């Protein structure tokens, strides 16, 4: 909205804050550059495993992100479905613990 | 706030156009990151705050992270394909782009002619999405949890090394 | 019948033999041209690396120079696990013995201190005892 | 062309620049204090002298590297955790972002923060720094995976993302005592995302890996340093406004109370830096998955049960 | 006092006066730049044989704008010293610890370069087998004074692109009175 004369002030402040932080960083780099004077292999699969754990548990976390807003608007049936969601999530988690995908062991 | 939507859409189109026709993939992933940022700005311009929040939380915060992980992991620099430059030639670039432009022309002919009340304000809060997502969509979240579990299980089964060490050479068929 | 018989204290681009009596035990004039040759050699050491002069076995095997003191140790890699290594030494060569042929029996005591700096007096003990054996001195 | 609406919006702009300058200054003051009260185990002009030196130095661009992402990684490391502070209220009328998604924006910034390490590792044409950036990115992903759940504890107790709603739902009791598990998990996750001392130099357990901070010189490394410190002070501000009382106090002014509690968290961070030794990598991963994520999931379940039990 | 100008070991140096005696805003801003470079000095202690371990009791390159050459100048390690010198970025300063970095330093032999003075410029020398950490600290103060009285180009675009090193009075002439005016010392038969 652009007509409530206080949230539009907050929007202007937010946009100016963003653009002036970016401008401050740009001008700091510009001052660093201008002033001062001049003169095969492969990593692993465990990094992929932990990043895949991050993204999969992140989507299973965004489901709880959506749930946590309506935690009191929804009833106990919402608690039951979130409980079985977290239960199967922890079942997969303890599967990853007990198999050994979640350990490093250097 | 329609000007922000137009600017975000234009720079999203330009960013994904530079994604399609770039040589090395790290700048392609960076352009796709700013394309996802522009798509999130489009989401914020249409009142879908939770959608853009999930776009930079997950789509620009977990998926591109995984792509950059793989790129910096197996040390690909686009080599042995970037010396060919086959996608900067008419015989490869003209055909499929013509086919996709025909698809675009017919689908935007399908877009036009529909009645349009127009995009209004009243942004959809994440609270309403939480009510609907754990309301009529219980089976959606449970079976999507099982979908993510299945994807985790498969990519663990396929993308595990079974070797040792944090540095491994690209040996043919892993001996 | 010696594998990889090469210079261990001096670089391979060294003409004379230092501990020979005809070799002068003095620092010659420092030419920057030789130092630039050695800098260029250090720049292309990993590029023109030939693992036959080092006494190495010629796809996993990756050759790298790993730079108490400081010394290089070349390493042959099967991934992370290490299969062969020749520690390159001689980077701290002070010529203590060749200066022993130069200093007298009394002026060489600091040079006996400076071979092992943590020991010091422990390291000037054996020279003093051997010198007393030569002189026939029984200390009280 | 003076109008009251223009006066109000210009005052809001001035307040935004004031809070930006004061958070940069307080991050630099955190740097100066971390220099000061570590040696005991005016002097503030050495900070300005160091800034003058880093400004007046010759920059390096590596001849084999690419300019844009090598110079854009410090941009991410600075401004992502800088604009993470825009959501934090310091007073009833001194906030710059009153948006509906009050903490999801911090989650966006924390998700984007790993690209600084990734781009540093790729642009720095050095395989050891690349491996160290790989390890650091894996660490911050494995420890940011539960940051969202540790914050959903407070969101589930309050009912909305907005920070004003958090500090108005904390009007009777502060959130640290009902959710202490959420407090400690959020503190650990904020330390690890910010790449502070216990989760610092993950390349220390290996010698084929070096830090991603190398191959930078001058203002780029300086930007990395001050970006880490604005990140830790905005994590302190988020922690106080989400678990302690946001600008809430008996007699002192609300902004004074918020600054005092933020500095209290800063001295606590200095203390936990001085006390706890560095663990190695394997218990870092093992803890950050096995002990951290089931505990915050159980915390979310228990807080759901107790807020639905007393539902009237 | 008068300065030497280096402009674009084998280069030529000439002894001229400082350009600040020829503007008032440039004088104080150059003073602030020299103050900032003087107060915050980041060292790169080079790891060598037996002066490096002595200053241990007292970081990565290219952020440390200062090199402290400690040990003996070996002919194999001299290219490493020069390469690590060209790694660092202008402005850079050199402190030599021990006799082995100033001169040959008890090793006038085939495998020892007679100091780093042969191939890199040195700002501050410290004499003697291993100097005390307090000697290193007093060399730091002396070099801070030398940096504080300097005239370097503030930018590579506008201004004189030449470095002006000050001719400091030598420490033996400055401290001559307090050294010659020493009458008696403690006998070495006690502690
Ligand atoms: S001056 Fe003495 S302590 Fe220092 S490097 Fe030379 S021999 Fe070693």
């Amino acid at each position: 909205m652009s007509t409530s004369t206080e949230v539009i002030a907050h929007h202007w402040a937010f946009a100016i804050f963003l653009i002036v932080a970016i401008g401050l960083c740009c001008l700091m780099l510009v001052g660093g550059w201008f002033l001062g004077g001049r003169a095969r292999l492969r990593l692993s699969a465990k990094f992929y495993l932990v990043a895949m754990f991050f993204v999969i548990f992140d989507v299973e976390a965004l489901y709880l992100f959506a749930w946590s807003t309506s935690i009191r608007e929804s009833g106990w049936v919402g608690f039951v479905e979130a409980a079985i969601f977290i239960f199967v999530l922890l079942a997969g988690l303890v599967y990853l613990v007990r198999i050994g995908a979640l350990d490093w062991t250097p | 706030m329609e000007f922000a939507f137009y600017i975000c859409g234009l720079i999203a189109i330009l960013a994904t156009l530079r994604v399609i026709t770039h040589t090395n993939p790290v700048h392609a992933l960076l352009y796709l990151i700013i394309s996802l940022l522009a798509i999130s700005g489009v989401f914020f311009s249409l009142g879908a705050y939770f959608a853009g929040a999930l776009e930079i939380i997950v789509y620009a915060g977990a998926i591109m992270v995984l792509f950059v992980f793989v790129v910096m992991m197996l040390n690909l620099g686009g080599s042995e394909i970037e010396q060919e430059r086959q996608w900067l030639k008419p015989q490869v670039w003209i055909g499929p782009a013509i086919l996709s432009a025909i698809m675009l022309v017919v689908i935007v002919y399908a877009i036009l002619g529909v009645n349009d009340q127009g995009i209004d304000g009243t942004p959809i809060s994440a609270k309403a999405v939480g009510i609907t997502l754990f309301g009529p969509y219980v089976l959606a979240v449970e079976l999507a949890s099982m979908l993510l579990l299945a994807g985790l299980v498969v990519a663990f089964h396929v993308g595990r090394e079974e070797r040792a060490g944090e540095v491994l050479s690209n040996r043919k068929d892993d001996s | 019948g010696h594998p990889n018989l090469r210079r261990i204290m001096m670089p391979q681009t060294w003409k004379g033999h230092p501990l020979r009596k005809d070799y002068p035990a003095r620092a010659t004039e420092f030419s920057p041209f030789e130092l630039t040759k050695a800098k260029q050699d250090l720049e292309m050491e990993a590029l023109t690396f030939k693992p036959e002069e080092w006494g190495m076995k010629r796809e996993d095997f990756m050759f790298l120079n790993l730079g108490h003191g400081a010394f290089r140790i070349v390493l042959q890699l099967d991934g992370e696990e290490i299969v062969d290594c020749v520690p390159d030494i001689g980077y701290h060569h002070r010529g203590a013995e060749k200066m022993g042929e130069r200093q007298s029996w009394h002026s060489y005591i600091p040079y006996t201190d400076r071979i092992e700096y943590l020991g010091g007096c422990v390291n000037e003990m054996p020279y003093v005892l051997a010198v007393e054996k030569l002189a026939g001195i029984t200390v009280p | 062309w003076i109008s009251p609406e223009l006066i109000e919006i210009l005052l809001t702009i001035l307040k935004a620049v004031v809070i930006l300058l004061v958070v940069v200054t307080c991050g630099a003051f955190m740097s100066f204090g971390e220099r000061r009260l570590l040696g005991l185990f005016g002097g503030s002009l050495q900070l300005v002298a160091d800034m003058i030196k880093m400004f007046f130095k010759e920059d390096w661009i590596p001849k084999f590297s690419d300019r844009v992402i090598f110079t854009l990684a410090p941009m991410i490391a600075f401004t992502s955790l800088l604009l993470a502070f825009a959501i934090v209220p310091v007073s009833p009328g001194w906030v710059v972002a009153d948006l509906n998604i009050g903490i999801l924006f911090f989650l966006m910034m924390a998700g984007l923060a790993v690209y600084a390490v990734l781009f540093a590792g790729w642009s720095s044409n050095n395989k050891y720094s690349l491996l160290g950036a790989m390890r650091a990115s894996a660490q911050t992903l494995s420890y940011e995976v539960f940051l969202g759940l540790s914050l959903m504890g407070v969101v589930a107790q309050a009912g909305s993302f907005n920070m004003t709603d958090i500090v108005n739902s904390q009007a009777h009791v502060w959130n640290v005592i009902p959710q202490f598990f959420g407090f400690i998990t959020f503190a650990i996750a904020g330390v690890a995302v910010c790449h502070r001392h216990p989760f610092d130099q993950p390349e220390a357990e290996q010698e084929l890996a070096d830090g991603y901070h190398i191959e930078y010189s001058g203002m780029k490394f300086g930007l990395f340093f001050v970006g880490e410190y604005i990140g830790i002070v905005t994590i302190s501000a988020l922690m106080v406004t989400l678990f302690f009382g946001g600008w809430q106090g008996p007699l002192l002014p609300p902004f004074i109370w918020f600054a005092l509690k933020t500095a209290f968290f800063m001295m606590m961070f200095i203390l936990i830096r001085a006390s706890l030794p560095r663990p190695r990598y394997d218990q870092v991963m093992s803890f950050g998955w096995k002990i951290c994520l089931p505990l915050t999931l159980i915390n979310l379940l228990v807080t759901a049960a107790v807020i639905l039990w007393q539902a009237q | 006092m008068d300065y030497t100008l280096t402009r674009i070991p084998l280069q030529k140096q000439e002894i001229v006066t400082d350009p600040l005696e020829q503007n008032v805003f440039m004088g104080k801003l150059n003073d602030m730049v020299n103050w900032g470079r003087k107060n915050s000095i980041w060292p790169y202690n080079f790891g060598l044989s037996c002066c490096y371990v002595e200053m241990v009791t007292s970081a990565s390159p290219r952020q440390a704008d200062l090199m402290v050459v400690a040990g003996t100048c070996f002919t194999k390690m001299a290219p490493v010293i020069q390469r690590l010198y060209d790694q660092m970025l202008e402005p850079k300063w050199v402190i030599s610890m021990g006799a082995c970095a100033n001169s040959g330093g008890m090793y006038d032999i085939y495998s020892v370069v007679q100091g780093v003075d042969k191939f890199i410029p040195v700002d501050v020398y410290i004499p003697g087998c291993p100097p005390r950490p307090e000697a290193y600290m007093q060399a730091l103060m002396l070099l801070q004074e030398s940096i504080g009285k300097e005239r370097r180009p503030l930018s590579w675009v506008v201004g004189d692109q030449g470095v002006y090193r000050a001719n400091m009075q030598s420490e033996r002439e400055r401290k001559r009175g307090e050294r010659i005016a020493v009458t008696n010392l403690r006998t070495p038969d006690e502690i």
